[PDB]
């Protein structure tokens, strides 16, 4: 029984919980998605001014 | 006027578009960064706020 505690104890310490990581791994793929598109933007500024010359 | 040493008129359209474009890159890390208060910079009370919390 104590060595079962111990365990469990052991878990308690390091185990995550994936319930919560399912959450962020999806808002997280959304987020790396938006950021590629705003670094495409970011990307895009210097284009602007060789159309006034 | 009808000078051809000074054009007043694109100076007030390239601060127009200086603004404009000001506007673009806070756009821009609104949605790179996903909050409306990312830094100190644009409001520091709700972000120390929101840090400590």
């Amino acid at each position: 029984k104590l060595q079962d505690s111990l365990d469990a104890g052991v878990g308690n310490l390091v185990d995550a919980d994936l319930a919560k990581e399912s959450a962020k791994l999806q808002s997280l793929q959304t987020k790396q998605q938006l950021g590629v598109q705003a670094l495409s933007i970011a990307n895009q500024s210097s284009s602007s001014i060789l159309s006034l010359f | 006027l009808n000078s051809i040493n000074t054009n007043s008129g694109a100076l007030i359209a390239l601060q127009n578009l200086n603004s404009t474009n000001a506007e673009l890159t806070q756009v821009q890390q609104r949605i790179n960064t996903g909050k409306k208060i990312g830094s100190a910079k644009d409001n520091g009370a709700i972000w120390a706020t929101a840090k400590n919390q």
